[PDB]
């Protein structure tokens, strides 16, 4: 069925599913429309015989340069999505909701991509885009496939983050606590006006675009202090780097993050230790510390994230693509 | 840049 976002106790339901599910996901959430909030959002489920959701998928619709609206759901469906009767059950009930207004509709979940598991999909008449795709640009996926996840329950006993780490490491996490780097961490506006001086100029500094303080304002007005933080290191009344992380489902993500410019005494190492010490304290099985380019030393974003996750990186099986107008996919989907 |  469609879920009717007008009736509070409806989407209460449909709240409860996500917030419990071992699949769940933030970007699954319905919070997650009023941060994307110039999306159309579209959300549908199943139930069992008893009545009780088992499987639920949101959407949000955004504009192309033609007369459909591509559907994408940001790391869903919430369910096992190799169970792919069951997908294509949920899939149906998205399909019937879209009415015919989009070419598309995308899913991209955490599932780890496997041969078997991609010839699965496109014999149930789907298109997958991961191995064939990979690359930069106009045509590569939304999300990054090959992501940075330390899994916590490998260390069951860890109290601190420095339980989980070679002495080799250890001294590179307590290298700015020992420089005087202090952390706080909360979801207000300060936090949030400390973020964003933090992520405006690493953005300035790199010559790149950031998102408007709106959006993070959306998202703090959607989620609160429980799911999502905000952690602003300093040293000596002054701010040196942030990140934004959200806890959802089995997992904190490391989601956002911002640095001052100059010497910031390895500011970002505190952060990440502090996120990790929520992640042991509130007994959340992993740590994402997400996309990387490639699993090499020349990628910068390897480096650094490698500090934290020295297994491999988990590679998901990518965008499934449920092609709906088969012209239109074509002159918007390249490889 | 994206993501989030
Ligand atoms: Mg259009
Ligand atoms: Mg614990
Ligand atoms: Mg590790």
């Amino acid at each position: 069925p469609v879920l009717n976002l007008n009736d509070p106790q409806a989407v209460e339901r449909y709240e409860e599913f996500m917030r419990q599910s071992p699949y769940g996901q933030v970007t699954q959430d319905l919070g997650w429309a009023k941060v994307k909030n110039n999306w159309e959002p579209v959300d549908v489920y199943l139930e069992d015989d008893q009545g009780a959701i088992i499987a639920a998928m949101s959407m949000l619709l955004g504009d192309t340069p033609t007369d459909k609206k591509f559907a994408y759901a940001s790391k869903g469906p919430v369910m096992d999505v190799t169970d792919v009767d069951l997908l294509d059950r949920l899939v149906d009930e998205a399909v019937k909701a879209l009415d015919g207004r989009a070419y598309v509709l995308r899913f991209d979940p955490e599932v780890a991509y496997s041969d078997e598991f991609n010839t699965t999909l496109q014999d149930h008449g789907y298109v997958t885009r991961n191995r064939n795709v990979a690359d930069a640009g106009m045509h590569a996926t939304i999300q990054p496939r090959l992501n940075m996840v330390l899994d916590l329950t490998k260390f069951p006993d860890a109290k601190t983050t420095l339980d989980l780490y070679p002495s080799k490491t250890k001294s590179k996490i307590k290298r700015p606590f020992r420089d005087g780097v202090e952390v706080h961490s909360g979801n207000s506006a300060t936090e949030l006006d400390e973020f964003f001086k933090t992520y405006t100029t690493m953005a300035e500094r790199h010559g790149i675009t950031h998102r408007p303080i709106e959006y993070f304002q959306r998202m703090q007005a959607a989620f609160d202090a429980d799911t999502m933080r905000i952690f602003v290191a300093e040293r000596e009344g002054k701010l040196l780097s942030t990140g934004i992380a959200l806890k959802y489902g089995r997992k904190i993500w490391y989601m956002y993050a911002g640095s001052m410019d100059g010497n910031t005494y390895y500011a970002p190492y505190a952060v990440q230790s502090e996120m990790i010490q929520w992640a042991l304290d509130t007994n959340t099985d992993l740590y994402d510390l997400g996309g990387i380019e490639s699993e090499s030393t020349d990628d910068s974003l390897y480096v650094f994230k490698h500090v934290f996750v020295k297994d491999a990186p988990r590679e998901y099986i990518g965008e499934i693509d449920k092609v709906l107008d088969p012209e239109v996919y074509a002159e918007l989907v390249k490889d | 840049x994206k993501x989030x």
